[PDB]
DNA sequence: GAGTAGCACGTGCTACTC
DNA sequence: GAGTAGCACGTGCTACTC
């Protein structure tokens, strides 16, 4: 009866808890004794993803600039 | 008192729900999708691992090109 | 002590599926 | 119709902060 729904929910929450702890593992989160809040984790994860994307954009851009810089040096080295 | 306690917990839950919505939309596989909280945590985890790997690989490429270039400035 | 934030439960609802 | 998935609410504790 109710012990079926109540038991399924408790198991649903546990698995969700496992997903949260894992995400907590990644992400600098905080230094020393960390905090859960669930709220602080969701916040930090979003901001970290944001940082990863900004670094990606800047890396792809510098690679392109370095490549243009390289072809110029090569053509120059010809003369 | 319970009426008020109930109202504040409801507010607290709403902020967490908004935060799940915002994380979901920061992930390029779930944005604009009806994803459960389980899917949001799992895909964000995946995306973060993916992005860290990509950014490292590009960092290498950036050092490889820097070494290659600084060595051409010499020949030049 | 008064006022909460954070959390785990036990439940009720809704939308699906066959 | 009955089972399941995912939510969100009401509630009572812990552990502060003022």
């Amino acid at each position: 009866s109710r012990s079926t729904h109540n038991e399924m929910e408790k198991n649903r929450r546990a698995h969700l808890r496992l997903s949260l702890e894992k995400l907590k593992g990644l992400v600098p989160l905080g230094p020393d004794s960390s905090r859960h809040t669930t709220l602080s984790l969701l916040t930090k994860a979003k901001l970290h993803i944001k940082k990863l994307e900004d670094s990606d954009r800047k890396a792809v851009h510098q690679i392109d600039q370095l490549q243009r810089e390289q072809r110029h040096l090569k053509r120059q080295l010809e003369k | 008192k319970r009426a008020h306690h109930n109202a504040l917990e409801r507010k607290r839950r709403d902020h967490i729900k908004d935060s799940f919505h915002s994380l979901r939309d920061s992930v390029p596989s779930l944005q604009g999708e009806k994803a459960s909280r389980a899917q949001i945590l799992d895909k964000a985890t995946e995306y973060i691992q993916y992005m860290r790997r990509k950014n490292h690989t590009h960092q290498q490429d950036i050092d490889d090109l820097k070494r290659q270039n600084a060595l051409l400035e010499q020949q030049v």
